[PDB]
């Protein structure tokens, strides 16, 4: 698969054997003012690995200026939080995925 | 017993010759833009954007996208593309946002 | 070669490969 | 801008016979000394054509749209314009503009109001549709343009696309075979039922020269292709015309030996 | 600025297609949708304006013509083949030699 | 010539049916592929046997 | 090849494959290794 998740953050080889196990978590999981304690990747310097964590909290570098730690002109920080709220639809409802 | 056979190295074929089928300084470049409330339409289609002039000014603000990570928008394939362009002043600059 | 043999031989006209004969 | 016309005189249609035309390429691939055989729409051999004349003699009919179309005109100083192609030649529904003067070829697109005998007027008078509304592709080109010139055009619209192929070979339909070179190719992609044509009127009451063209229809039967030393194409055989054009195509040769063959 | 995502045919893509050409060398080309290994070569045919990529009898690209440039390339395939080992017996020598 | 046969697949071309595809689908469709040229190898090595 | 002796050889080296070790080694003195990208506390 290819996505957003399935490029930077999780991957699954074609020889994976297994099941994939999801709940509605939007009676639990979710937050009036918004659930900010889980948060997914955007910027990668490659793809992933498949069953393979990255921890790293380095700032993505675009261009040739050094971001020196902190976001500014070509650089953006990986991490975003997601928007887990229990008024709104499908999209925002946070999912319990067990692979 | 076996065959002998040399492998390739690159992958290379031609550049991106591919001209501009629309203006787009118009956006951007106009003398005089429309106000706040009557901001004016413009349609984007079966055309090609050149992204790679992003860099034009010393002062250019940072992107702050909203739903499209910056790095990925090269390999994407739109259909149709909205302009909306009306002044701010630089004490709201941060209005713009859902919620 | 015999002239008979030389209008017979006259007369005759991506993996795969031939083989030449030994 | 258009008036009604009563100069115009009652007269049946002329038919003539296709020999050798109606052969094109039928893609951009180049071959080279070898025999290829491709299925697609292509004018038959030896088929019915009709036959139109222009001299006091007008001729702007109404015929269909069917798959394949071939259009050749025995043409001189120029008389032909270009082609109209629609479904009902009005603002309900998309209609393809070809025009073609003395300094470019212009190719739209649009909802243009046709009226009931469109006509073009050197050119100092334009009068051919009357709106325009909704379309946003326009396209221009550097113009394609005793007798001593001839024309052969066909049309195609496979998979929204439409193909213009065209070829100029100075020198009834004359006894030959030459090649039908691609011209350029556009993505329209509209529904086309009923197309016409432009013929150029000349003021000195209009006077036209003598001119004739032909048109007619492509079928999507099975036809053999040989390709010489030079990529053009120099003769084809029907597969279904009689059996020993049949025995070529199954045999794929030009020729067949002495024989018993099924 | 605001797009749409997979709701039309799709209209304004971006520029893939590589960086630069590569000469009197077999590496794998991809013209526009087709792959293909093969060494570029001149070629002395003459070819028409319309005509794109070749054909030989095996149904497959060994003429191409740049995109952009009016110029022609042959694709001719670098060297290839089988290799057969000759050898005497184990219990008298071990000496070999190979063999294309 | 038999090398250019659909087979039954989309196309006679693998890289576009690899690139293309999903992998999932598209090891099936070049397994069709590459089992009816097994076929066809066959068949003419029986032919010249 | 690594010897030590006094020789003191514990250099760094990339991680591109697998490696395979082969030690000739009385009374235990080599107790293990150490592998990470960078080694240090951005990495695992
Ligand atoms: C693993 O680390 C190397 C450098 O230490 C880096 O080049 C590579 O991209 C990393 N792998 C992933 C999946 O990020
Ligand atoms: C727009 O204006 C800037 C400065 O006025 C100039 O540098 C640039 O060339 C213009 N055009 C584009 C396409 O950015
Ligand atoms: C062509 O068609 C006309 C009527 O459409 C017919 O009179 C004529 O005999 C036909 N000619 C041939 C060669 O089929
Ligand atoms: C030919 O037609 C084009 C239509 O775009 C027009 O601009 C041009 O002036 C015309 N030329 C003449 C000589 O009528
Ligand atoms: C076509 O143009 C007319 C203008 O008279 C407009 O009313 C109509 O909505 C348009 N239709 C489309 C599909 O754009
Ligand atoms: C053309 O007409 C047919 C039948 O009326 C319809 O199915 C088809 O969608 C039309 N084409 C377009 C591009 O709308
Ligand atoms: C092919 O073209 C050459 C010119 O390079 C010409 O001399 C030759 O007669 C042509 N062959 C045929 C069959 O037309
Ligand atoms: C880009 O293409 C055009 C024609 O398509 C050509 O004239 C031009 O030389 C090409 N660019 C380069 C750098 O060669």
């Amino acid at each position: 698969q290819t996505g957003n998740i399935a490029d930077y953050n999780y991957k699954l080889p074609d020889d994976f054997t297994g099941c994939v196990i999801a709940w509605n978590s939007n009676k639990l999981d979710s937050k009036v003012s918004g659930n900010y304690n889980y948060l997914y990747r955007l910027f990668r310097k490659s793809n992933l690995k498949p069953f393979e964590r990255d921890i790293s909290t380095e700032i993505y570098q675009a261009g040739n200026k050094p971001c020196n730690g902190v976001a500014g002109f070509n650089c953006y920080f990986p991490l975003r939080s997601y928007s887990f709220r229990p008024t709104y639809g499908v999209g925002h409802q946070p999912y319990r995925v067990v692979v | 017993t076996s065959n002998f056979r040399v492998q390739p190295t690159e992958s290379i074929v031609r550049f991106p010759n591919i001209t501009n089928l629309c203006p787009f300084d118009e956006v951007f470049n106009a003398t005089r833009f429309a106000s706040v409330y009557a901001w004016n339409r413009k349609r984007i289609s079966n055309c090609v954007a050149d992204y790679s002039v992003l860099y034009n000014l010393a002062p250019f603000f940072t992107f702050k996208c909203y739903g499209v990570s910056p790095t990925k928008l090269n390999d994407l394939c739109f259909t149709n593309v909205y302009a909306d362009s009306f002044v701010i002043r630089g004490d709201e600059v941060r209005q713009i946002a859902p919620g | 070669r015999s002239p008979i043999e030389d209008l017979l031989f006259n007369k005759v006209t991506k993996g795969l490969t031939v083989l030449p004969p030994l | 801008q258009c008036v009604n016309l009563t100069t115009r005189t009652q007269l049946p249609p002329a038919y003539t016979n296709s020999f050798t035309r109606g052969v094109y390429y039928p893609d951009k691939v180049f071959r080279s000394s070898v025999l290829h055989s491709t299925q697609d729409l292509f004018l038959p051999f030896f088929s019915n054509v009709t036959w139109f004349h222009v001299i006091k003699r007008f001729d702007n009919p109404v015929l269909p749209f069917n798959d394949g179309v071939y259009f050749a005109s025995i043409e001189k100083s120029n008389i032909i314009r270009g082609w109209i192609f629609g479904t009902t030649l009005d603002s309900k529904t998309q209609s393809l503009l070809i025009v073609n003067n003395a300094t470019n070829v212009v190719i739209k697109v649009c909802e243009f109001q046709f009226c009931n005998d469109p006509f073009l007027d050197m050119e100092s008078e334009f009068r051919v549709y009357s709106s325009a509304n909704n379309c946003t592709f326009e396209y221009v080109s550097q113009p394609f343009l005793n007798f001593k010139n001839l024309r052969e055009f066909v049309f195609k619209n496979i998979d929204g696309y439409f193909k213009i192929y065209s070829k100029h070979t100075p020198i009834d339909l004359p006894q030959g075979f030459s090649a039908l070179e691609p011209l350029v190719d556009l993505p329209i992609g509209i529904n086309i039922t009923r197309f016409q044509t432009l013929l150029a009127l000349h003021r000195s009451g209009w006077t036209a020269g003598a001119a004739a063209y032909y048109v007619g229809y492509l079928q999507p039967r099975t036809f053999l292709l040989k390709y010489n030393e030079n990529g053009t194409i120099t003769d084809a055989v029907d597969c279904a015309l009689d059996p020993l054009s049949e025995t070529k195509c199954t045999l794929k040769s030009f020729t067949v030996e002495k024989g018993i063959y099924q | 600025l605001s797009f749409e995502l997979l709701h039309a045919p799709a209209t304004v893509c971006g520029p893939k297609k590589s960086t630069n050409l590569v000469k009197n060398k077999c590496v794998n080309f991809n013209f526009n949708g087709l792959k293909g290994t093969g060494v570029l070569t001149e070629s002395n045919k003459k070819f028409l304006p319309f005509q794109q990529f070749g054909r030989d009898i095996a149904d497959t690209t060994d003429a191409v013509r740049d995109p952009q440039t009016l110029e022609i390339l042959d694709i001719t395939p670098c060297s290839f083949g089988g290799v057969s080992v000759i050898t005497p017996g184990t219990n008298t020598s071990n000496q070999v030699a190979v063999l294309y | 010539k038999q090398l250019s046969s659909k087979f039954g697949a989309i196309s006679s071309v693998l890289n576009d049916i690899f690139s293309r595809l999903d992998p999932p689908e598209a090891e099936v469709q070049i397994d069709r592929l590459i089992t009816g040229r097994l076929q066809s190898l066959q068949t003419y090595v029986t032919q010249q046997l």
